[PDB]
DNA sequence: GGAAAACACCCAAGACACCAGGCACGA
RNA sequence: GACCCGGGUGUUUUCCCCA
DNA sequence: TCGTGCCTGGTGTCTTGGG
């Protein structure tokens, strides 16, 4: 559709970051609160894009370059589905799969059932 | 108090008037007594209505 | 330069209370709280902070004879008239009499001499205003009744008119709504109207 | 503070045996200190620590 | 005059309501009393009320220029003329009426307006005319040290602070008193600070925001009485250190100001409060200097 | 639907501010 | 006149209850 | 030995990135 799908939209040039209504941080104990799943991923995804910036401004070995975007990429994707076959999961420090948005939505649990 | 408008500076200003239940007590004309929040009608001129913000004397 | 000016009491009190003296003197009505009740006197806290005392014989009405504690209780905040203010002490005494809190009503004293005031433009504004006071709203009357009909006193006697000698109608009085006014024929183009009154009634609309 | 009630407690923050005690009532008293505010403008050392 | 807004809108305690049916007021008492006047044109452009100003003898005036204009014949024809002449001349009025009544409402506006101007002069002048505090012993104009205790509100747990600053303008030392302003040891704290720490100040200023502070000031009255604090004098009817009440507009606009956040950055707002007494008691004039673009809000 | 129990950024290493002690040195 | 409060994890796992 | 003191070792502190 002209007006609402267009094919080059599929595309993600700039990234909506959510509100921290949709990331709430817990408290895990009296002191020390915990950063969510989205936040720690939006972190990440953050930080590659700062690193593609960097590497792209100061010096271009075509070798790291298609690291690093690899590498920003493998993010964003796994930022929105953690359930790719055919690759590893993006893990938490704890060794336990990062929670993706579309894990957020599907199942028992999931946000519809 | 008196119904005019005035602009003035942040700084102008004393402080905010800090008043507790204790203090901030309105009485109608027939002597009942009336909180903060309450609809009141006035008795006569536009006979208008609305909700009590603050009182003050 | 003159000297360093040390405030007096006036301005004293006018600084610690941010009440002027002539917002706060003798003939004033204020809005008090009570704060502790006692059986030869009250003990009562203005809007400043003031702490203020009535005597016993201010409390309640001279011709009454109740308990200050039955009529008054703390926490019940009234109306009080200013009787002395010790400004030196931030001590007042105050009536709780009607005859301060209730006529108390031209406390300005605004020159009303005819020369220079309108009295007569401002007396008929007055009484325009209590007639607007006295001006009120009414509505008709609902009953439901086989042989109630909503007609005036011609309406029901033409509407009997097409009706035999004997049939019976009910209609809303014009002397209240505890009035009731029940008209039937007595002839061909004769009617009587009688007035019902109502007693220990549930409603305007209600029987 | 928690809504239930303190007045059970000894000096050391535990309660004693043989008290009886109701839901909700405090049984181990214990605080953990939080970096003071600006309330010592002019707290009679009634600021919360 | 009334209109319908000026009929509904003029409460008996509206300060619009001294004027609410006023009428045949001399113009020449006007300018002793320029608020009234003033106070009426504002009710006037709220769109409340009308003024208006009328002659009492107007028909003398028209009917002596109607005689000087007016011609002397009797016949129908001079009747006719004479008729003209005087509708052309009541057609003038009208027209020449509401120019003078605007140019004499101008002329008296401009008069009230001075005069409450120069009433407003009158009053900053007083306001700001006073020497600093001159202790005793010492001639006009000296510096006196101060020292400031002031604790605000008196709530419980309202602590008391001290603020002490020598005749340099400078401030030499902070304390706080975490007791009961009512007990021993706030006394003897309090004491021990005025004698042992050689401070000396010359006076001492106390306020506050109510009328919790009078029972801080008669305490401290008291202990002044009770001790014998007499000011040391630099080398003998030794005099006692003077406590009294100080004026706290500037004060309460130097505890908001930034000015005293930059000079003051590590200082509760109450310390800042007691500075600017301090300074106010040294020299009201900078202090009031010091308000810059705030001192037009003073209540003048 | 109930309950209980165990885990949840740790860390190390390089950079700064303040201090102080035991030894220098004139007398 | 000294005047009374209002807050609660999350993720896994296990063992139970009624069909 | 008395006295003023240096000047660099050290406490306490902290940044901030590795894993």
């Amino acid at each position: 559709n002209e007006d609402y799908a267009r094919p080059e939209w599929m595309i993600i040039t700039v990234l909506p970051v959510p509100p921290p209504q949709v990331r709430p941080s817990i408290a895990m104990d009296e002191t020390t609160q915990g950063q969510d799943d989205l936040t720690h991923k939006l972190s990440d995804i953050l930080k590659a894009n700062i690193n593609v910036q960097k590497l792209e401004m100061d010096g271009s070995p075509q070798h790291i370059i298609n690291e690093v975007e690899q590498l920003l990429q493998f993010h964003v994707a796994t930022y929105m589905d953690n359930d790719i076959a055919g690759q590893p999961q993006a893990l938490q420090k704890s060794g336990r799969p990062v929670k993706a948005i579309r894990a957020r939505l599907k199942g028992k649990e999931g946000r519809l059932r | 108090s008196d119904g005019k408008l005035l602009s003035l500076p942040p700084v102008s200003i004393y402080s905010k008037l800090n008043l507790n239940p204790n203090q901030q007590i309105a009485i109608d004309s027939n002597g009942v007594e009336v909180k903060v929040g309450d609809t009141v009608r006035e008795f006569t001129g536009e006979r208008r209505q609305g909700t009590i913000l603050h009182v003050y004397r | 330069r003159r000297d360093f000016h040390i405030l007096n009491e006036a301005e004293i009190f006018q600084l610690l209370t941010r009440e002027t003296v002539d917002s706060f003197r003798k003939g004033m009505v204020i809005p008090v709280y009570v704060r502790k009740v006692e059986s030869s006197y009250m003990s009562v806290s203005t809007q400043s902070l003031i702490a203020g005392n009535i005597q016993r014989q201010d409390i309640l009405e001279p011709n009454d004879r109740r308990d200050p504690r039955e009529v008054y209780s703390v926490g019940q905040t009234v109306r009080a008239c200013i009787l002395d203010v010790d400004y030196y002490n931030f001590k007042c005494q105050l009536s709780l009499l009607r005859q301060f809190t209730e006529n108390q009503v031209a406390g300005l004293n605004v020159n009303r001499n005819p020369k220079f005031w309108d009295i007569e433009s401002e007396n008929r504004d007055r009484q325009e205003e209590i007639d607007k006071q006295r001006e009120e709203s009414r509505e008709s009357r609902v009953i439901k009744h086989p042989f109630f009909h909503n007609m005036k006193s011609k309406e029901a006697e033409d509407y009997l008119a097409a009706r035999p000698v004997g049939d019976v109608v009910i209609r809303p009085s014009s002397k209240g709504s505890n009035h009731i006014t029940i008209s039937w024929k007595v002839a061909p183009q004769l009617y009587q109207h009688i007035d019902v009154l109502e007693e220990n009634k549930d409603d305007a609309n209600a029987i | 503070l928690k809504h239930g009630t303190y007045e059970k407690l000894d000096e050391d923050g535990l309660i004693a045996p043989g008290v009886r005690v109701s839901g909700d009532d405090i049984i181990i008293g214990k605080t953990t200190p939080i970096p003071p505010d600006t309330e010592e403008l002019g707290q009679r050392t009634k600021y919360h620590t | 005059e009334l209109t319908e807004r000026g009929k509904l809108q003029i409460e008996p305690e509206s300060p619009y309501f001294d004027f609410k049916y006023a009428k045949n007021r001399p113009i020449s008492a006007l300018t002793a009393t320029p608020d009234l006047y003033l106070r009426m044109i504002q009710a006037e452009n709220d769109g409340l009320v009308n003024i208006k100003v009328e002659l009492p003898m107007l028909s003398t005036v028209v009917d002596h220029f109607y005689n000087i204009l007016k011609s002397d014949g009797t016949s129908e024809i001079s009747e006719k003329w004479n008729a003209l002449r005087n509708d052309a001349w009541k057609q003038s009025l009208d027209k020449l009426i509401p120019l003078v009544q605007l140019n004499v409402k101008e002329s008296i506006r401009r008069d009230c307006e001075r005069v409450l101007y120069f009433q407003v002069k009158n009053s900053f002048t007083k306001k700001i005319d006073q020497a600093p505090y001159q202790p005793p012993t010492y001639a006009k104009g000296t510096i006196p040290r101060v020292l400031t205790l002031s604790f605000g509100e008196g709530n419980r747990g309202d602590a008391v602070l001290g603020v002490f600053m020598d005749d340099s303008g400078d401030v030499k030392s902070q304390i706080k008193f975490d007791e009961d302003f009512q007990s021993r040891d706030f006394s003897d704290s309090l004491t021990r600070y005025i004698k042992s720490n050689n401070i000396n100040p010359d006076i001492i200023g106390i306020s506050g925001f109510n009328i919790h502070t009078k029972k801080l000031f008669d305490k401290v009255n008291e202990l002044v009485n009770e001790e014998r604090l007499t000011i040391e004098y630099d080398n003998s009817d030794k005099h006692l250190i003077r406590v009294i009440y100080v004026n706290d507009e500037t004060a309460r606009l130097y505890q908001h100001s930034s000015k005293s956040s930059a000079e003051y950055p590590n200082r509760p707002q109450l310390a800042k409060y007691c500075i600017g007494l301090a300074k106010y008691i040294q020299s009201p004039l900078l202090e009031y200097l010091a308000l810059d673009e705030s001192m037009y809000s003073l209540h003048i």
